[PDB]
This record gives C-alpha cells, sequence and structure tokens, in this order.
C-alpha cells in the first residue's frame, strides 16, 4: 500500500553547505529502539 | 529496480526514504513497520529487520556496510517531503553507550526525512538517519544508524 | 525530529 519512488542518485557533493555541531552525548538505547539522554 | 534514494509514500504522502543498493530496499523500521511496498507494478516484501536497531530491508539482506571513520566529515543526502534531494555536511559528535560510541548528526529535518542516507567521502552509506534524541534546547540528534552485512 | 525522536 506504500509505494517507492526515486530521487536521486547517492553521491557526495562536493559543493555542500556545511552546518551542525558535534556534540558528545551520553545516550541509552531500548529495546523498543528509542534512543534517551542519560 | 536501479541503485539509488527512493522516497516511501502512502497513498499521497512521504512518510520516509530507503536506499536501494544490490538489489535491496534499506529504510527504517519505523517509516514502513515492516509492511510491503510497491515499486511500479512490483511488490517488494521484507526480508530481514529488527526493532530496537530500528532498520528493515526488502528483498535481501542488509547490504550496507560502510562504518564512519571517527575523524572526517559526512554528508546527509537528505530527501525531505516536497523537496528535492540535498547534501548537507557535518562532522558528527557521538552518542556514547553502553556498547560503543555511535556517530551522530545534528542535523534536524522533518519525520518524513527518515531513512534518508549519511555518506562518506566516498559516496558510501555509512547509515540511515532518523533515529535520535532532542535535547534540552529542544534541537535534534540523530544517530548514524547502520546494519551489519 | 517531529512523530517525536523519529
Amino acid at each position: 500500500d506504500m509505494y517507492i519512488e526515486r530521487a536521486g542518485d547517492i553521491t557526495w557533493e562536493k559543493d555542500a553547505e556545511v552546518t551542525g555541531n558535534s556534540p558528545r552525548l551520553d545516550v541509552a538505547l531500548d529495546e523498543s529502539g528509542d534512543f534517551s539522554l542519560v | 529496480t536501479t541503485d539509488g534514494v527512493y522516497r516511501v509514500m502512502t497513498r499521497s504522502t512521504q512518510v520516509g526514504v530507503g536506499v536501494m543498493q544490490e538489489g535491496v530496499f534499506h529504510t527504517m523500521w519505523h517509516v514502513t513497520k515492516g509492511a510491503a511496498l510497491r515499486s511500479g507494478e512490483g511488490r517488494l516484501d521484507p526480508y530481514w529487520g529488527d526493532v530496537k536497531q530500528d532498520l528493515v530491508s526488502y528483498c535481501g539482506p542488509w547490504k550496507l556496510d560502510a562504518a564512519w571513520d571517527g575523524l572526517s566529515e559526512v554528508q546527509l543526502l537528505a530527501v525531505p517531503p516536497g523537496e528535492r534531494a540535498k547534501n548537507i555536511q557535518t562532522l558528527p559528535g557521538i552518542f556514547k553507550t553502553k556498547d560503543g560510541d555511535i556517530g551522530a548528526v545534528a542535523l534536524d529535518y522533518p519525520a518524513g526525512t527518515s531513512g534518508s542516507p549519511i555518506l562518506d567521502k566516498c559516496g558510501r552509506v555509512i547509515g540511515l538517519y532518523g533515529n535520535g534524541v532532542v535535547i534540552k534546547n529542544g534541537s535534534y540528534v540523530s544517530a548514524i544508524t547502520q546494519g551489519k552485512r | 525530529k517531529g512523530x517525536x525522536k523519529k
């Protein structure tokens, strides 16, 4: 009932915008697949 | 059929994204819940999946095996609902867990971007975007979620 | 995010 449609090629882009920080976070993963912060 | 990145639609609305590689379609469990998918006139059936990892593969076992090297910047190939695919480069942080460190990207895209691939400099898929945490200010950080080949 | 953390 869901369907898939192509969206692009998988390639690295040389021009790409660079953003976001690089946090080091203490985390737990439960059996339901949910991450949480410790 | 062709290798590439694909939108996952419900007939219509984009609820996620996935990667076709080596004849196998890879997405996150929370996108499809393991339901069958249509590709043209064909049907894709789930082959492998794991709720705790939040991953599912169709038509074969998980094929993506590249790993973040812990040092280099990566690119999220974000495929947001209603928008063209776009590459965003970032230096991952890490989720420190009792079972090891997992690279994590501090990039915030909508729910239906779930399953978008994260790439190394060689263009290999090192994981999928969209299983993460919300920090105190509301910001999102996604694990770089990778399966076992 | 936005279905929570997903």
